[PDB]
């Protein structure tokens, strides 16, 4: 009782940090996969999704 | 006056043996940035790592 | 004016501040399609932990993921009958275009 | 058999733009957009500021 | 006249041979569409003015 909202997220425990995946924001994210060449990819890039 | 849409190969061919995927891969590729060949190599090396 | 902004890229700070001013004063509605974002859905007790000034929304680089927060106010218990009236008005600028 | 060529990476032109600014109307402070587009558009934007 | 000659000589003997330099390949989504229409995948880090 008093639960504001129930969500259905991807299992963070299964898609672990071992897979390079973050799930804190609702979407999957993986750094340094799809990236610019010759420059550092910007932080919080949408391509990560 | 048309209507562009993806059309799965399964809807054309009757032989299931040579049909591994669906519309969903094309939709996922539509999510991707166009990749230069070195970016593709980078992605492959990343997944490998 | 229902102004649609497909891309903020070259837009000057003057023009951006001015468009926001038009949103506030001329009551413009300015959809901005450039933005990609995630949306944590806050519940009223947890408040708005993060914040986004209009300046940052008009000047954030394309391809960065914005992380907007949206309250679900449905679990907000009715005000005490004897709480003082609000002379002012709570306002809002940012809305989603999609569910 | 010959030292025919001097190899170089980022070639300089015979011509180049020059620009005199009106100091009264110029903001000496640098202009910049997103890092991505300032990487390209940048120097041009600052020259023809 | 001497200056035009030395320019002419310096051009007549410009035995430079371009090798590819440092070059970015920006992820496309980060570029405002006007720049994306111009850029063709990669470009030298030392983009000049234009």
């Amino acid at each position: 009782y008093g639960a504001a909202v129930v969500n259905i997220d991807l299992n963070r425990d299964f898609f672990d940090t071992a897979t390079g995946i973050d799930l804190t924001k609702g979407i999957p994210l993986v750094q340094d996969l799809l990236v610019p060449i010759g420059v550092t990819a910007g932080a919080e890039q949408s391509a990560e999704y | 006056r048309y209507h562009e849409s993806v059309l799965e190969i399964a809807d054309i061919f009757d032989q299931a043996d040579f049909i591994q995927t669906s519309d969903a891969v094309r939709q996922l590729r539509a999510l991707m940035p166009t990749l230069s060949t070195s970016q593709i190599r980078h992605a492959i090396e990343r997944i490998a790592q | 004016v229902h102004m649609t902004i497909n891309e903020r890229a070259g837009m000057s700070k003057l023009v951006a501040d001015n468009i926001i001013a038009s949103v506030i004063k001329s009551n413009w509605v300015v959809d901005i399609l450039d933005i990609e974002y995630t949306a944590e859905v806050m519940t009223p007790s947890e408040g708005y932990t993060q914040h986004v000034d209009a300046e940052s929304i008009m000047t954030a680089p394309k391809g960065k993921l914005f992380h907007l927060q949206f309250m679900d106010g449905l679990l907000r218990p009715e005000p005490s009958a004897f709480d003082p009236p609000a002379s002012g008005e709570d306002m809002r600028l940012i809305y989603p275009l999609q569910p | 058999l010959s030292d025919d060529f001097k190899q170089i990476s980022d070639p300089k032109g015979y011509l180049t733009y020059s620009v005199k600014y009106e100091d009264q109307f110029t903001k000496k402070d640098k202009l910049r957009a997103s890092e991505a587009d300032d990487r390209i558009v940048g120097p041009t934007v600052n020259l023809f500021k | 006249v001497s200056g035009l000659l030395m320019v002419l000589f310096k051009v007549m003997t410009d035995n430079r041979l371009v090798i590819v330099g440092e070059t970015t390949t920006p992820m496309s989504n980060t570029l405002s569409t006007v720049v994306n229409n111009v850029l063709r995948t990669t470009y030298h880090n030392n983009v000049g003015v234009n």
